[PDB]
RNA sequence: AAGGCGGCCCCCUGGACGAAGACUGACGCUCAGGUGCGAAAGCGUGGGGAGCAAACAGGAUUAGAUACCCUGGUAGUCCACGCCGUAAACGAUGUCGACUUGGAGGUUGUGCCCUUGAGGCGUGGCUUCCGGAGCUAACGCGUUAAGUCGACCGCCUGGGGA
């Protein structure tokens, strides 16, 4: 990525609901290249989180998502030698997609039987801002606002 | 035609600080920024002038 | 304990440490704190984010006499010279008046022999 | 460098009116050329080579 | 003159340069021998000693580390009077004199022209960068010559040994 300044993919809606974004968590949640038994557990933990919070399939992901989803993050720097952590702001795109992987990513680590319930819970964990998920976004808020300085 | 007791003068060639300002900012001719900086001494020593912008 | 509202921050910024040093108008010291204090070392020792935590840390243990305007004074250089002053007014104080007091000699002392790294 | 804060001014603009108060004045600058001795041979050199480099 | 010389003030004092004429009448150049000056370190006697710092001691680094780094630190660095007489004491270019196209500055005199809270035209002393002819093995030097000539003095004659 030196000289070649490339764009980005636009991968195709979702077969149920239309969205984009929910293609790119399928994509994430995806592993082996097996497509057909990655959506099939990503819709499992939508039915089950939305009927145990209240229906609105489409925005029981949106209040989940906001708590995860980071506003700034650190870039390790070598300016003279050493490793100075430097304060950038995320992108409205790369916003979610940072958030969505430590859903998918906190789940994976936890000790339920099945990848439909582990999904639902860590969907669930998110909502109310007191999980692994939203963690990941709190030791990322304290490594940014330490190093405020060199920003 | 420079003098210390020209207390008036001498204010503008020097600092927020107290330096001399350099000949490269005032712009004055090589004669004078001697006559000036021996003025400003003169007039530094007799209190009519200060050293730091601490006092 | 007692009360005073109108007070100086002094710091001694160097460039291995912070020493952060709350006093009065008249120059008597109410409350301190210092990186090295702060539970750092080192490398993390001389870093303006150590700076900031000495000036937290400070506020805190001062505000017992109950500070609200203070005029800040910076000795020294190295990191720590703003840091400082962001985390003091951020803290819930109103800065009266920042001065630079590094002592800058006028051809005097002979300083050590250059390092031979 | 003394810097007063004036009213209705923000907190940001009297830091950076500060920095540019040092930064006029040379405190860094003496800080870090009187840290350790410089010969005067050492000066006359660095004195020589400045004028050198002072010819675009 | 070279070594070198930097807060401010006074006393004593050496040199340089300019303007105008007046005076002396070749009194000049150079110099083996000689004589004087001559950074730093070092030496003697007596003071002084804040900082810095040979030696030294301690802490680290390292395979070792009699170093580089850190913590201390004695001589010395400072003053007086003596001594030493050497440095990459270098422009690595001896001193004096005459002659030979130019460009941009810096510093310091002075003659003049203007309504001037600045410049315009000269004319001397010194200094920096570029460069012409020429010189040079080349790099470069180039009216402050390493050009063109003359006067006198020093000096060189393969490397190591020395
Ligand atoms: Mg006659
Ligand atoms: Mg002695
Ligand atoms: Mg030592
Ligand atoms: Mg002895
Ligand atoms: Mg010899
Ligand atoms: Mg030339
Ligand atoms: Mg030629
Ligand atoms: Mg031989």
């Amino acid at each position: 990525p030196r000289r070649r300044v490339i764009g980005q993919r636009k991968i195709l809606p979702d077969p149920k609901f239309g969205s984009e974004l929910l293609a790119k968590f399928v994509n994430i949640l995806m592993v082996d290249g097996k497509k057909s038994t990655a959506e099939s557990i990503v819709y499992s933990a939508l039915e089950t989180l939305a009927q145990r919070s209240g229906k609105s399939e489409l925005e029981a992901f949106e209040v989940a998502l906001e708590n995860v989803r980071p506003t700034v993050e650190v870039k390790s720097r070598r300016v003279g030698g050493s490793t100075y952590q430097v304060p950038v702001e995320v992108r409205p795109v790369r916003r979610n997609a940072l958030a969505m992987r430590w859903i998918v990513e906190a789940a994976r680590k936890r000790g339920d039987k099945s990848m439909a319930l582990r999904l639902a819970n860590e969907l669930s964990d998110a909502a109310e801002n007191k999980g692994t998920a939203v963690k990941k976004r709190e030791d990322v808020h304290r490594m940014a606002e330490a190093n405020k300085a060199f920003a | 035609e420079i003098d210390y007791k020209d207390i008036a003068t001498l204010k503008n060639y020097i600092t927020e600080s107290g330096k001399i300002v350099p000949s490269r900012i005032t712009g004055t001719r090589a004669k004078y920024q001697r006559q000036l900086a021996r003025a400003i001494k003169r007039a530094r020593y007799l209190s009519l002038l200060p050293y730091t912008d601490r006092h | 304990r007692k009360q005073v509202s109108d007070g100086v921050a002094h710091i001694h910024a160097s460039f291995n440490n912070t020493i952060v040093t709350i006093t009065d108008r008249q120059g008597n010291a109410l409350g301190w704190a210092t990186a090295g204090g702060s539970g750092f070392r080192g490398s993390r020792k001389s870093t303006p984010f150590a700076a900031q935590v000495a000036a937290e840390r400070c506020a805190d243990a001062v505000k017992e006499y109950g500070i609200k305007n203070l005029e800040v004074m910076v000795k020294g250089p190295g990191p720590g010279r703003e840091s400082t002053i962001r985390a003091l007014n951020a803290a819930g104080f109103r800065i009266t008046n920042i001065t630079d007091v590094t002592p800058i000699p006028h051809n005097g002392c002979r300083p050590p022999k250059k390092r031979r790294v | 460098p003394v810097i007063k804060v004036r009213e209705n001014e923000p907190f940001d603009v009297a830091l950076r009116r500060f920095k540019r108060s040092c930064e006029k004045a040379g405190v860094l600058a003496e800080v870090r050329r009187r840290e350790f001795y410089e010969k005067p041979t050492t000066e006359r050199k660095r004195a020589k080579a400045s004028a050198v480099k002072r010819h675009a």
